[PDB]
C-alpha cells in the first residue's frame, strides 16, 4: 500500500485555544490524532478526519502547566499505521497572547484611571472560565506607553493589576498603547501593542 | 547560556560621537526590554533609557534625551546606544541590562567609554621577583608593574587566572595621562621558583595582551 | 520626576551585625523597588525585587521590606563578602530612578600589614627610569602612613599610593606605594626603604634593600 | 430550642452514585426525624418518616437510619427527578425544627445549548420598547457566558438573565437572555446577535436576525 | 379527594396585618393538627407554628410568638394565619400543612405574600413566534415573554397544560419594581403553524388571566 | 298485621364497648337481633328483647379489624319479620378513644417523667385482655400539652409509648393535658383531653 505518514505538525494557540495542524492535505487517506501528556496514556481525539487540524484544546486546557505530546495516524482512505509525532507543547509558556484593550480610562484627580480588559480564556476551573489573570497571577505584568500628542518622545508604567494610575498635564492630549508580558517565561513573552487611544 | 557582551574599551575625541554595542546571546532581544546604565568613577548608577526592541520603542531619562539614542538590529541581537557631543563628563562605563518585567536579570560586563585627546598607549609590564625570600611571610610575594598605558582599562591575572587566592590589584594611578596599577599574589615559598607564576595582563583599548613570567 | 532618597550615604558595622539600608520614593511606587549590590569592578547583582523577593540565588539574609514610598533591606548576619555598595532602583514608571546608594565597610579585628619591598626591574632600568614598590598587604585599619626615605632622613616625593577596597575574604586592605626615581637619581644613591606607620605596632614597619649591583 | 445541623449544603453528584444527607439534632430527638424533598415551585414531599419509615409511594431506593441524634437519609441509585432540595424537619417536641437542608445538583454527560432568537415582536413595538430573546436550553455545564453585540462588537447591557433548574429528566439547564432597547435604538440599527460561550465548543455559538421590516 | 386550598397571590402595605386562610377539603381538621411553614427566597423551610382545631389549642415557633396567630373555623374547615406589624421580612411563601402525627402528610399549594407599597401592575404577555424556522433542531422552538409584572408569581402554561412536554418557564427577574418571566415551549415543525399553539399566563395578584396564540 | 320495622341503628362504643342502640321504643313488639361479619353467617344475640340496646361486644371484640354487619328483626308482641340493617362497624377504626389519664409522675434528674395509664380493654387475645397499647401499637401516639401557669403560650410533646421525660425550669409551676390520637385512621383520630393536672 501507500499512504504517507505525516510532516509539519504545528501547535497553533492563542488564549490557550489550541489547535494541532499537519502536513500533508489527505491523499486518499484519513488521519487520526493521538495526545496525552508528558510521555503517556495517549488519547486518541480528532479521528479518521480529512482535515489538516485537530482542535485540542479541553485536553490541553485540563492543565496548562502540562507538557502535551500529541502524533497523528496517517490512515488509507476508501476501499501497524505509520505516524508521525508532534513537538512537546507548554500551553503557560507558549500560547501566544491575544492583542490587549484598553477596557476604560477616567481622571480619579489629578490623575487618570486607565483599566486593561482582563480577558477570559477557555481554562476552566471548577465549573468557570478563569481569566487570562486567573491562570498567570502575578506573572503577567501589562506595560503602557502613554505619551502626550505634543511630542515623539513616551513615557511607560509597569502593573501587575488591571489599572494604572498615572499623573497628566493639565489641558493636554494623551495616547495610549498597552502589551501584556509574561515574565516568567523565557520565550513567547510578549503581546501585540494595544491599539492606540487618546484623549483631548 | 545567556549572556550580554560589551567593548570593553573605548577612547574617543572630543565632540565626535559613538555608538556602543551589547550583544545578546542565548535569548531574543526582542522578547526583552533591553536597558542602557551609566556610571562614573566617583559616583553610582544612573540610567540613561530603554527600548523595546519588539515594537522597537525607547523611553530616556529627560537628563539625556538629544544626547542619546538607544537603537536595536533584531537581526544580530544587538542593542546600542549612541552617545554624541561628547564632554570630559561621558567618560563613564557603560552597562546594558536586560528587563524581564520584575528586574535587570542579566548585566553586560562594562565598556569604559572614555572621551580623550591624548594618544593610546599599551602597557609596559615589568615582573617584581624578590631581590631575597621575603621576610613577612611564611610564603612569598610576587608582583607585576603595568606601566604607561592608557586609556583604562588593564585587566590583570594571573598564571591566566588559575592562581586566584592571594591577588591584590590596586587601581590606576594617573601620572601625567598615563596610569600605573600594580597587582602581587603571595604564594608558598614551596611553590615559586619551584614551579611557574606568570602574571598576564590585558589592555582592551589596543588590543594587547602582555604575559610576564617573574 | 519620581525622587527615590536612599540612606545612610556609608555605613560600618561588623560581622554578625545586622544592618539596615532604607529608600524613600516621592510616592507610591508599588512595590516596584529593587535591591543590588555592586561589589567593586563588577556588574551589578539583583539581591531583592518587588520589594520583598529574594532572587537568582540571593543568600537568605538579604531581605526588603515595603509598601509605597518607605523601603528597606537588611541584611541579618553581616558577613565578609558584603563589603560592597548597595542600590534600590525603582522602575514602576519613566523614568527609572537608582537611588544614591549605601557603601557597606565591615569592622573588624586590627592587623598589622606585611610589607614587600621590590628594587627596580633590570627590565625597567634599560629605559633609563627606575620603581622601587613597596607592598602593604592585608592591613586593617585602612589608615596608614608611608614613608619613602633614600639615604638616612631625606626620605622624598615623587611617589604614588593606591589602596585595594576591604577584601571580600578576610575584610582587610592591601596597599601600594611607588616611588619612581630614574636610573640617575636611583644609582646616585643606595639605601632604598619605606616605614609604615600603623598603630597595630608602636614601632615603624621598615623593609629596605640597597641597590648594590656589584 | 433543640437545634438540627444537616450536612452538606449543597453536594453534586452523578446518576447511579450513591448519596448521604446528615442531619445531628442537639438531643435525642427519638426518630421524630423526618425527611423532605422539594421540587423548585412545589410544595414538600414527604420522603422518610419516624427515621425510617418509607411513605406515601416513595421509591425503594430512599432509606434512612437512625436513633437518638444521628440521622441520615440516604439515597442508593442517584437518578434524574432526585434533583431537588431535601430538608429533615423534627417533630418530637416544640418547636418543630427543619435542617438547614441541602441541594442535590446531579453531574451529567456535557451538552451544547441548541440556541433560538426572537425579533420584537410587532405588537411590543406599539408600546415604544423592544426586547430580543435568545434561548439557550438544554445545555451542561449550568456554567455560560452569553454576550449581546448590536452591529458589530459594539455589545451591551440593559440585558437581563435566567437559568432554569436541573431538568428532572435529562439533568441539563436551559437560560434566557434579554436585551432591552426600546423602538428608537431598536430601530437605529440592524443587526441583532447574542454569543454563547460554553465548552461544549471551542468557538462562540452565535445566533443573529436583521431588523429589516422592508 | 383530600386537599388544602391557599390565596395564591396577596400583596400587602407594610404596618398592616394580613389573614392568609387555608380551606379543608375531603377530611374534618378537628381530626388533625393544621400547621403554617413559611419559607423566604434564597432560604429554606421555617415552622411558623401549629393549631388543634379540636380543643383550640395552639403552638408557636418563639420566633413568631405575637408576630403571627393561626385561628380555625371549624365550621368552614378553614385553618388561618394572621401576620403583624409587617416588614419586607414577611414576604415569602407561606405553606399550611396536615399533620396524621407522624408526618405532614398534605400541603397546600403555597400563598406569595409580598408586602410592598408598589402598586399591582397587571403583566404584558407578547409572544415570541419565530422570525423564521430557526436552524437548531427538527423542531421549533417559539415561547412567550411575560413582562412589566407585580407582584410575584404568573402562572405560565401552554395550550392550558396539555402541551408539557417541551417547556421551559425561566423565574422572574425584577428590572424597576416589575419583573419579566419568559416561556418557550418546543414543538415540532410539522406541528405548528399546523396545529395550535397558545401560551396562557395567569397573574394571581391581579385576578388577570391572558391568553395568547402565537 | 302491624309490627315496625327499625329505624336509627347506631353502633355506640368506647375502647371496644360495643353496643347497638335503635328505635322505636317496641309498641307491643318484641326485637332479636342478628350480627355477621362482612357479608355472612348471620349469628343472633339479642332475643326477643324489649330493650332497644344490645350489648354485642362479645362478638366484635373476636376481630377488632373487621367489619361486622347487624340486623334487627320486629316481632309482635302478646297474642317474614321485619328487618332494617345497621351500618358496618370496623372496630379497630370508629370506637371513640376513652379520655386519657396521666398515671403519675416524677422527677427523673433535670427532668420530669410524665406518664399516661396503659386502660385495660374488653379485647381478649388467649384468656387475657389487652391493654388499649396492646391493641393499637405504634399505632398510637399521645400528644402533651404542658405549659407554665406563669404564661398562656404552651408547647408540645409527642409519644408512642406510655412516658415521656420532658425537662422544665427549676422552680417553676407546670400545668398538664394529654390526647389519644390514633394516626392509621381518618375519622375518630382523636380522644377527649386528660383533666389538666399542674405541678409546683
Amino acid at each position: 500500500t501507500n499512504t504517507v505518514a505525516a510532516y509539519n505538525l504545528t501547535w497553533k494557540s492563542t488564549n490557550f485555544k489550541t489547535i494541532l495542524e499537519w502536513e500533508p492535505k489527505p491523499v486518499n487517506q484519513v488521519y487520526t490524532v493521538q495526545i496525552s501528556t508528558k510521555s503517556g496514556d495517549w488519547k486518541s481525539k480528532c479521528f479518521y478526519t480529512t482535515d489538516t487540524e485537530c482542535d485540542l484544546t479541553d485536553e490541553i486546557v485540563k492543565d496548562v502547566k502540562q507538557t502535551y505530546l500529541a502524533r497523528v495516524f496517517s490512515y488509507p482512505a476508501g476501499n501497524e499505521p505509520l505516524y508521525e509525532n508532534s513537538p512537546e507543547f507548554t500551553p503557560y509558556l507558549e500560547t501566544n497572547l491575544g492583542q490587549p484593550t484598553i477596557q476604560s480610562f477616567e481622571q480619579v484627580g489629578t490623575k487618570v484611571n486607565v483599566t486593561v480588559e482582563d480577558e477570559r480564556t477557555l481554562v476552566r476551573r471548577n465549573n468557570t472560565f478563569l481569566s487570562l489573570r486567573d491562570v498567570f497571577g502575578k506573572d503577567l505584568i501589562y506595560t503602557l506607553y502613554y505619551w502626550k500628542s505634543s511630542s515623539s518622545g513616551k513615557k511607560t508604567a509597569k502593573t501587575n493589576t488591571n489599572e494604572f494610575l498615572i499623573d497628566v498635564d493639565k489641558g493636554e492630549n494623551y495616547c495610549f498603547s498597552v502589551q501584556a508580558v509574561i515574565p516568567s517565561r523565557t520565550v513567547n513573552r510578549k503581546s501585540t501593542d494595544s491599539p492606540v487611544e487618546c484623549m483631548g | 547560556e545567556i549572556q550580554l557582551q560589551q567593548s570593553g574599551a573605548e577612547l574617543v575625541r572630543p565632540g565626535a560621537l559613538v555608538k556602543l554595542s551589547c550583544k545578546a546571546s542565548g535569548f531574543n532581544i526582542k522578547d526583552y526590554y533591553m536597558h542602557w546604565v551609566k556610571q562614573r568613577p566617583e559616583q553610582g548608577l544612573e540610567w540613561i533609557g530603554l527600548i523595546d526592541p519588539e515594537n522597537g520603542n525607547t523611553i530616556y531619562d529627560p537628563k539625556f534625551q538629544g544626547k542619546a539614542s538607544i537603537t536595536a538590529d533584531t537581526s544580530s541581537n544587538t542593542a546600542y546606544l549612541q552617545l554624541s557631543s561628547l564632554t570630559s563628563e561621558d567618560t563613564a562605563v557603560y552597562y546594558c541590562a536586560r528587563d524581564n518585567s520584575y528586574y535587570f536579570d542579566y548585566w553586560g560586563q562594562g565598556t569604559t567609554l572614555t572621551v580623550s585627546s591624548a594618544k593610546t598607549t599599551p602597557p609596559s609590564v615589568y615582573p617584581l621577583a624578590p631581590g631575597s625570600a621575603a621576610q613577612t611571610n611564611s610564603m612569598v610575594t610576587l608582583g607585576c608593574l603595568v606601566k604607561g598605558y592608557f586609556p583604562e582599562p588593564v585587566t590583570v591575572t594571573w598564571n591566566s587566572g588559575s592562581l586566584s587566592s592571594g591577588v591584590h590589584t590596586f587601581p590606576a594611578v594617573l601620572q601625567s595621562d598615563l596610569y600605573t596599577l600594580s597587582s602581587s599574589v603571595t604564594v608558598p615559598s614551596s611553590t615559586w621558583p619551584s614551579e611557574t607564576v606568570t602574571c598576564n595582563v590585558a589592555h582592551p583599548a589596543s588590543s594587547t595582551k602582555v604575559d610576564k613570567k617573574i | 520626576d519620581i525622587k527615590m532618597t536612599q540612606s545612610p550615604s556609608s555605613m560600618y558595622a561588623s560581622l554578625g551585625e545586622r544592618v539596615t539600608i532604607t529608600c524613600k520614593a516621592s510616592q507610591d511606587i508599588r512595590k516596584y523597588l529593587n535591591w543590588y549590590q555592586q561589589k567593586p569592578w563588577k556588574s551589578p547583582k539583583t539581591l531583592i525585587y518587588y520589594a520583598t523577593s529574594l532572587a537568582d540565588g540571593v543568600p537568605s539574609r538579604f531581605s526588603g521590606s515595603g509598601s509605597g514610598q518607605d523601603y528597606s533591606l537588611t541584611i541579618s548576619s553581616l558577613e565578609s563578602d558584603d563589603t560592597a555598595t548597595y542600590y534600590c532602583l525603582q522602575h514602576g514608571e519613566s523614568p527609572y530612578t537608582f537611588g544614591g546608594g549605601t557603601k557597606l565597610e565591615i569592622n573588624r579585628a586590627d592587623a598589622a600589614p606585611t610589607v614587600s619591598i621590590f628594587p627596580p626591574s633590570s627590565e625597567q632600568l634599560t629605559s633609563g627610569g627606575a620603581s622601587v614598590v613597596c607592598f602593604l598587604n592585608n592591613f586593617y585599619p585602612k589608615d596608614i602612613n608611608v614613608k619613602w626615605k633614600i639615604d638616612g632622613s631625606e626620605r622624598q616625593n615623587g611617589v604614588l599610593n593606591s589602596w585595594t577596597d576591604q577584601d571580600s575574604k578576610d575584610s582587610t586592605y592591601s596597599m601600594s606605594s611607588t616611588l619612581t626615581l630614574t636610573k640617575d637619581e636611583y644609582e646616585r644613591h643606595n639605601s632604598y626603604t619605606c616605614e609604615a606607620t600603623h598603630k597595630t605596632s608602636t614601632s615603624p614597619i621598615v623593609k629596605s634593600f640597597n641597590r648594590n649591583e656589584c
